[PDB]
């Protein structure tokens, strides 16, 4: 006895502990092996010949 | 003592924000509370018949 | 003689859209985009253009000096000079009448329960 | 036949009001404690035409009771309230114009605006232009005045109800006729979107009861049952007398 | 009348605007540097903050802290008062001379401070510690 | 004096008619006018918008009539209530 | 009345017009009657009474604003406050308005 005194009249949801994830098993199983790679970012170069004109003279691949 | 200023507040309606008093009675509660008290209360306020009131008088 | 065109893809003729005409350093005429001339700041009492205080688009100032947002007295960058004068004066002048009516209430009270201890005598 | 030019009206597509323009909810301070045992000033900051309105508006600034903090309120400007006048609102303020008090506290022979229906409405009756009640009479048994409305109808209302003392602004607009097709255009337009008004007469017997005919007349009674129906009630609808109206009102 | 050493004046207009002040050497005219009615004031710039008991020291003294300042100011940018706040003790601190030079000027501001914190301790003249409210 | 009798309404020209004239140059004479003001003492302008003015040299502005600065129906009722004031 | 009175002034006595320079003379101290309008601002109002009582000087509420004084001080121009320095003549001094 001897009550909570509140000032808001406006009664809001009590913040409570948000417990975190802990599961039973991995969902993706496996981690999937990185989806873009550097040679996988990085095709073909390039040979049209105005390219080959700022490769060499702009220094630009 | 001297440089201790007393200063009174004063709550004249239009002078100087009210203090935070007990607003427990002016509370906007949840349903669930809204209704189990106003439940306790429509129970009473209705005359109950006799083969319940007899539970209300308890040992 | 030489025309020219906007620089944007913007065609209309908005405001945010204004075209300045340049003879730039080639030669040949440009236009250029004329930013929105920025209104001067102003009193929170009054309607006053508040003085001293540099006009800047609200950003252009959000990074430059605060001597340039300001000026050095009471409420700076906001009410005006003779607007604070006024509120000094009137923010002290009330003080005063409000301890006068406390010492007028405080004796007249003090009469009134004299007056009214003679009465019941 | 076809849905009438006003039976749409009320789907509300189009004769939607147009509230761009409109500046605020033309409405009085909330009520209690303060101002339901003493009174509060508040401050009138500024006085501002709006838009589709009879009369101007007044933010008047007021202070929180419990926080540190400002309210400004739209109040329906009373002739005479000026930026930099001190308007006092609720039971013990006084009777002045631009104070709002409770019927209650106000005395037969006043004149008052924004009048709460019942208390609590933050205003209903006499907001327009130039209106204004007239606080007739007292029944303290059973805490309810007599108030007459500018119609005329008088009408009981709650002691408790409220009321900005004062006759409302921009008193006698329509003394001016408008001339001119255009300025009642502008005046619609900044409103809703009755104007322009085709007479069902014109109109084809499709869109419209008195419509169609070989000659523009009505032909059945332009007065229509009270009774009636959405389609049926366009020409004088429940009326007592009609024609030509001699005397008072 | 009126306008005399005490008076507490409160600066209206420049920075001080809006701060309680003491006309420690008025003038009713005539300096080739200053033509007119002026006064040389010093009066607070910062106030002491309102101290309590259930406060103190790295508080209480940091609150009780007094800055002044000292100034030459036209008689139309002081509103003067009622409260006049005594001493002759600043006058000769406070000369037109001990104006000009920066050095001199701190010095005067270096008495001042302790003659403001004098008077704060043991209450007196308490209106003019207290900060004006506008 | 350029008009005989149109005066300010000559505007409108040959248009809405003499009734509808006269009737708008009485309240667009009115609207168009400086008051006086009541706290400033000056006396011009100005209204501006339906029932709001003003400023002279001064601004204040001030809730009034459509086309007048005070109807006559306030000034009747400011009496109202300074004889129900006084009780 | 305090019209033909303030003539009786401005006909033979020292007499300021306005504001600032009543300031100046209450500050001086010469002035020993201000006669103030109405509609004078309430702050300009209460400035020169608060002045006026630190100079022990009388305050005169001349009923009416302030393009009204300046009639009644015989001035075309409008006045918000006057001070009566001097006007041994007239009978303001004396008078109690």
């Amino acid at each position: 006895k001897a009550l909570k005194v509140r000032t808001s009249a406006s009664f809001r949801l009590p913040k409570t502990l948000k417990l975190a994830r802990s599961p039973k098993y991995a969902t993706k199983a496996v981690p999937h092996y990185n989806r873009l790679d550097s040679y996988k970012v990085i095709e073909q170069p390039i040979t049209s010949e105005t390219a080959m004109k700022k490769v060499e003279d702009g220094n630009t691949l | 003592n001297p440089l201790t200023k007393s200063s009174p507040r004063n709550f004249g309606i239009g002078q100087a924000i009210q203090p935070k008093r007990n607003l427990s009675r002016y509370v906007k509660w949840p349903e669930y509370v809204r209704l189990q008290r106003q439940k306790k209360i429509l129970s009473i306020r209705l005359k109950v018949p006799p083969s319940i009131a007899q539970f209300q008088n308890t040992l | 003689a030489q025309r020219v065109t906007f620089r944007r893809r913007n065609p209309y003729n908005t405001k945010s859209n204004k075209i300045k005409v340049v003879k730039t350093p080639g030669g040949a005429l440009r236009s250029q985009h004329v930013k929105k001339l920025a209104t001067r700041p102003k009193c929170g009492d009054t309607g006053v253009p508040l003085q001293g205080v540099s006009t800047l688009r609200p950003r252009q100032y959000a990074t430059v000096s605060r001597t340039k947002k300001t000026v050095s007295r009471a409420y700076g960058g906001s009410k005006s000079a003779n607007a604070v004068k006024e509120r000094i004066v009137r923010a002290f002048l009330i003080e005063e009448q409000k301890i006068v009516k406390r010492v007028i209430k405080e004796q007249t009270e003090a009469a009134k329960k004299a007056e009214k201890k003679d009465a019941k005598k | 036949g076809r849905v009438i030019r006003n039976q749409r009206k009320g789907a509300g597509s189009i004769f939607t009001s147009h509230t761009r323009l409109r500046q605020g909810a033309a409405k009085l301070r909330n009520l209690d404690y303060a101002e339901r045992h003493g009174y509060i000033r508040g401050v009138v900051k500024q006085i501002v035409h709006d838009a589709g309105r009879g009369a101007p508006l007044a933010k008047v600034v007021f202070r929180d009771p419990y926080k540190y903090k400002l309210r400004e309120e739209t109040f329906i400007a009373n002739e005479g309230l000026h930026t930099g006048q001190f308007i006092y609102a609720g039971k013990k303020a006084s009777l002045n114009v631009g104070n709002v008090l409770p019927l209650g506290s106000v005395p037969e022979g006043t004149i008052i605006s924004n009048v709460e229906e019942r208390p609590g409405d933050r205003g209903a009756l006499a907001r327009a232009s130039g209106n204004y009640v007239i606080v007739i009479g007292h029944n303290p048994e059973d805490n309810k005045t007599r108030v007459r409305l500018p119609s005329g109808a008088k009408k009981i209302i709650s002691s408790d109800a409220r009321g900005v003392i004062g006759v409302v602004a921009g008193g006698g607009r329509i003394d001016k006729p408008l001339l001119k097709a255009g300025r009642a255009f502008h005046k619609y337009r900044v409103k809703r979107n009755s104007w322009p008004k085709t007479r069902g007469v014109a109109m084809n017997p499709v869109d419209h009861p008195h419509g169609g005919g070989n000659h523009q007349h009505i032909g059945k009674a332009s007065t229509i049952s009270r009774g009636a129906v959405s389609g049926q009630k366009a020409g004088l609808i429940a009326a007592r007398r009609t024609g030509l109206l001699r005397g008072s009102q | 009348k009126f306008l005399k050493a005490g008076k507490v004046a409160v600066v209206v207009r420049g920075r001080y605007a809006g701060k309680k002040v003491v006309i420690v050497k008025p003038h009713d005219e005539g300096t080739k540097s200053h033509p007119f009615g002026h006064a040389l004031v010093a009066g607070i710039e910062r106030y002491p903050l309102k101290v309590t008991k259930r406060q103190g020291a790295k508080k209480v003294a940091k609150r009780t802290k007094i800055k002044p300042f000292i100034k030459v100011i036209n008689y139309n940018h002081l509103l003067p008062t009622r409260y006049t706040l005594d001493v002759e003790a600043f006058k000769s601190v406070v000369s037109t001379e001990t104006f000009e030079e920066p050095s001199q000027r701190e010095e005067a501001k270096k008495v001042i401070k302790k003659a403001f914190e004098e008077r704060h301790q043991a209450g007196k003249n308490q209106w003019f510690f207290t900060k004006l409210n506008f | 004096k350029r008009t005989k009798k149109v005066g300010i309404t000559g505007k409108y020209g040959v248009r809405y008619g003499s009734s509808l004239r006269r009737q708008v140059k009485k309240l667009e004479v009115q609207q168009h006018a400086t008051y006086n003001c009541s706290f400033c003492g000056k006396t011009c302008v100005k209204r501006g918008a339906a029932g709001v003015w003003s400023c002279s040299s001064c601004n204040r502005t001030i809730a009034g009539g459509a086309y007048t600065l005070s109807t006559a129906a306030a000034a009747t009722v400011r009496s109202t209530i300074r004889r129900l004031r006084d009780m | 009345n305090i019209n033909q009175k303030l003539a009786l002034v401005v006909k033979s006595g020292k007499y300021s017009l306005g504001y600032k320079s009543t300031v100046k003379s209450l500050r001086q101290g010469k002035a020993k009657l201000i006669i103030i309008a109405a509609n004078t601002p309430v702050l300009r109002k209460s400035e020169l009474e608060y002045y006026a009582m630190l100079s022990k000087t009388k305050v005169y509420y001349f009923q009416g604003g302030n393009n009204e004084l300046g009639t009644a001080v015989g001035k075309l121009f409008r006045v918000g406050v006057v001070t009566i320095l001097d006007a041994g003549d007239s009978d303001i001094l004396t008078a109690l308005a």
